């Protein structure tokens, strides 16, 4: 957590806590193994012209309270999404990742034999 | 009573003398009033809007804290009614102590009868 990495954002602390939980659990079985990152195939040639056939849909903006009543109250400045807003925003994803990831056998052996991608 | 409606009030002839007056005989009709408030209301933009109990609690605590922070000690007066029970009055005194004020008073008591001096 922040005791090791210094001040950061909260998901960094959560990630460090989960990784340390895994390491401690391995240690409690009698064999300490350190945490290591995985190797994936990544694409860096994607540009705006390659996505020029995608239709454009505006983002679901956040409902923010007026600044006249915000300066005096400790009430919430923003509201959570409704179900219609959530569906409208989630239906806009481009599905960038491989659908075959959880059953692909190439990446299994690539990560098993530690081949650089 | 019958359910949630107060129907009449009678004297207690076993534990006391069993006499009453007009305010004790007929004065409990305000329990059946339809003009009684039901939920806390907060004034925003000059309109009272209903809130939850948690939001009301947070609002009153934070606003008293704001007054204390801006203006210091003894900037809050607690004016009670002598119709409340002893436990209510004790908790009101504790609340006056917690927000750092010594001005606890009542318009009906108005300083006592002077027999204490
Ligand atoms: C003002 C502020 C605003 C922030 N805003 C954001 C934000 O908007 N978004 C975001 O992502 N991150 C934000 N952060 C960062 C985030 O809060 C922290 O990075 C994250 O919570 C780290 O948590 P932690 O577990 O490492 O330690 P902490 O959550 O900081 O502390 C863990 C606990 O350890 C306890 N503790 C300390 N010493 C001892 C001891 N000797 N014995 C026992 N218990 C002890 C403390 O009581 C504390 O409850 C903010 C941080 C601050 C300070
Ligand atoms: S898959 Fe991820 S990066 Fe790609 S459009 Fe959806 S949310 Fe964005």
């Amino acid at each position: 957590g922040d005791a090791v990495t210094g001040p950061k954002i909260a998901i960094d602390a959560i990630a460090q806590g989960k990784n340390a939980a895994q390491v401690i659990d391995s240690y409690l079985n009698g064999c300490l193994v350190p945490h290591a990152d995985s190797q994936y195939f990544t694409q860096k040639d994607i540009t705006a012209a390659d996505l020029a056939d995608r239709a454009k849909a505006p983002r679901v903006s956040l409902t923010v309270e007026d600044a006249e009543v915000r300066n005096k109250s400790f009430m919430q400045v923003a509201k959570t999404f409704t179900e219609e807003e959530a569906l409208r925003e989630s239906k806009r994803c481009l599905e960038c990742g491989c659908r075959d990831y959880f059953e692909c056998q190439l990446i299994k052996y690539i990560q098993d034999y530690d081949v650089s991608t | 009573y019958k359910g949630d409606v107060v129907f009449r009030v009678t004297p207690d002839r076993v534990n006391d003398d069993g006499w009453l007056c007009q305010r004790g005989k007929f004065g409990l009709g305000h329990a059946n009033d339809k003009a009684r408030l039901t939920a806390p209301v907060i004034k925003r933009n000059g309109q009272f809007v209903k809130v939850d109990w948690n939001e009301a609690n947070l609002e009153v605590v934070k606003r008293l804290q704001a007054v204390v922070a801006a203006y210091g000690k003894d900037s809050i007066g607690v004016v009670v009614s002598p119709r409340l029970t002893n436990e209510e009055l004790f908790l009101a005194g504790k609340l006056a102590d917690a927000v750092n004020t010594t001005i606890k008073t009542s318009y009906s008591v108005d300083g006592g009868s002077g027999l204490g001096s």
